[PDB]
């Protein structure tokens, strides 16, 4: 991930902000909220009717949890993405099945929820970094696929 | 919107097709896995070898719903109401899928009716593929 | 296809846009130039720098536009329908685009209405949004 | 780009049965009739009305013969398609304003072609090796973009 100094110092300035159990929940939630068909990766979460009954889901709140810690360990290894990932892109193709194009709705869907959290704060120039570092996950996540 | 040339243009082309339809649409899966891997995603419960039974069962069925619309070409949603049904409530295709699948179909049109290929008729089959793509992705959200 | 409570969403949500319409237009274009640079090349005649004029005044033509498509939101094709004419015949936008400016105008509007942007809002704008961007491609063949 | 010996050599040899100027007129044509916007790009061509005046235009014809050159020249180039395509990249973005987006439906459009010319020899596996370098083809050609 091709990432100035400045943006990268940009990424990890706003990044200790975040409460990542809080984000990761909102960001899962309105994935499957607002592309509501990716609710067919988790019928065992039960109730997903409402979207109340999806953000204050406790399974999906505690999932939200898990991928926003992997992904904040991404961001510890920003240089090796690839290398961080690759098991959990093993497994998210030969067990889970997951589509990577998901892994890009994802991002774009924690770049509205950073927007939304942080205001003003989330300047042009900050996302544009941001950008850049959910599509490298992105392409991280989806390059152990065969 | 398909015009009355595009129209004429697809059913000519899908007429020459013929009793090869189910054939093409297992030829054009068996590309579109290849060429494109995480289409495969979509089918973990199927062997996806060459010459897989359930790859040319699958064929066939895709096939018939292309020549179903093309019979119903002016009333597509309609003709396929079941089937935009069972994609946005069953299935998790992400959309970019239907575009894979459609490139896949215009190559294995290509390699097999050269004659009927004009740059015209590939202008109508990609256009004609992009509305039956755009009613089985309707009923998403 | 929008539902009563998409179009509820809607209204509300840019009810409370108001008058930072055009300010908020500019914001998208912004966001959407630094973000996704490819989106550069339909704007070589523009001043790109940051608080350029003719950003802002594009901003506020883009801001309009979607303005007269809420009022309209149960006739989009017929209210758009000149803008639509002029996507198709005098610009060459390719429309994975429209999809970046969608996704940049919802990070300027979650960034400046924390309370109205609610996962259910998210979701009627994005829908919303698809749905001008879809009326503005439909003429392009 | 990631490609096998075997696909290495599935699309050296297909290659050299290729008559790049037929191929180049045919492709870029094709280009602009299924996807008519992009003669926005193309106005000082003259006639491109109906599919009939852009197949048979001679300036069409004659650029699309420069195209599948240059395509050709970066097949020889397959372990390095970013250093081969960097000048015409900067030139793609700084002077002729054009989408990247474009060059990845050339390349469909090229494989569309291949196959209506070669028709049984263009197998399955032969399309999956054209499928990843036109898409190496496009990355290189939209790298220099700012
Ligand atoms: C930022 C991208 C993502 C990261 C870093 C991530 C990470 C993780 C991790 C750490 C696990 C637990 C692994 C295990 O059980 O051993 C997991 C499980 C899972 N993930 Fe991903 N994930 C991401 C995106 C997605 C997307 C977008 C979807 C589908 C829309 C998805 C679907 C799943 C499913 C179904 C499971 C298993 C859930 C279960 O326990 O039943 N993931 N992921
Ligand atoms: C040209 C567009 C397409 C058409 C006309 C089409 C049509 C069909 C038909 C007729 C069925 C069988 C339904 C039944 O047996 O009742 C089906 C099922 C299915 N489709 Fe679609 N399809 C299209 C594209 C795709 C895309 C691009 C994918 C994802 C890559 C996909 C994934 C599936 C899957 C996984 C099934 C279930 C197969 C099974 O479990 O047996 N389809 N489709
Ligand atoms: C939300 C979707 C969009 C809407 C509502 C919209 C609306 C408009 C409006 C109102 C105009 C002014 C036409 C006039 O002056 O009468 C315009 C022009 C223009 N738009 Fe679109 N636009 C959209 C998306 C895009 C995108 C995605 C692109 C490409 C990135 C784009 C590129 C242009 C260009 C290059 C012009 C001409 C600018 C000039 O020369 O002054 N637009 N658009
Ligand atoms: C395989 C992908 C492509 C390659 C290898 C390629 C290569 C070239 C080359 C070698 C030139 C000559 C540059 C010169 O005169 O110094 C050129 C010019 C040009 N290209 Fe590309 N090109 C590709 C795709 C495209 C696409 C998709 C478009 C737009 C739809 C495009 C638009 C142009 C234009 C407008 C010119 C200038 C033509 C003129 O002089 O009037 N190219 N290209």
């Amino acid at each position: 991930v091709h990432l100035t100094p400045e943006e990268k110092s940009a990424v990890t300035a706003l990044w200790g902000k975040v409460n990542v159990d809080e984000v990761g929940g909102e960001a899962l939630g309105r994935l499957l909220v607002v592309y509501p068909w990716t609710q067919r990766f988790f019928e065992s979460f039960g109730d997903l009717s409402t979207p109340d009954a999806v953000m204050g889901n406790p399974k999906v709140k505690a999932h939200g949890k898990k991928v926003l810690g992997a992904f904040s360990d991404g961001l510890a290894h920003l240089d090796n993405l690839k290398g961080t990932f690759a098991t959990l892109s093993e497994l998210h193709c030969d067990k889970l099945h997951v589509d990577p194009e998901n892994f890009r709705l994802l991002g774009n869907v924690l770049v509205c929820v950073l927007a939304h959290h942080f205001g003003k704060e989330f300047t042009p120039p900050v996302q544009a970094a941001y950008q850049k570092v959910v599509a490298g996950v992105a392409n991280a996540l989806a390059h152990k696929y065969h | 919107m398909l015009s009355p040339a595009d129209k004429t243009n697809v059913k000519a082309a899908w007429g020459k097709v013929g009793a090869h339809a189910g054939e093409y649409g297992a030829e054009a899966l068996e590309r579109m896995f290849l060429s494109f891997p995480t289409t495969k995603t979509y089918f973990p419960h199927f062997d996806l070898s060459h010459g897989s039974a359930q790859v040319k069962g699958h064929g066939k069925k895709v096939a018939d719903a292309l020549t179903n619309a093309v019979a119903h070409v002016d009333d597509m949603p309609n003709a396929l109401s079941a089937l935009s049904d069972l994609h946005a409530h069953k299935l998790a295709v992400d959309p970019v899928n239907f575009k894979l699948l459609s490139h896949c179909l215009l190559v294995t049109l290509a390699a097999h009716l050269p004659a009927e290929f004009t740059p015209a008729v590939h202008a109508s089959l990609d256009k004609f593929l992009a509305s039956v793509s755009t009613v089985l992705t309707s009923k998403y959200r």
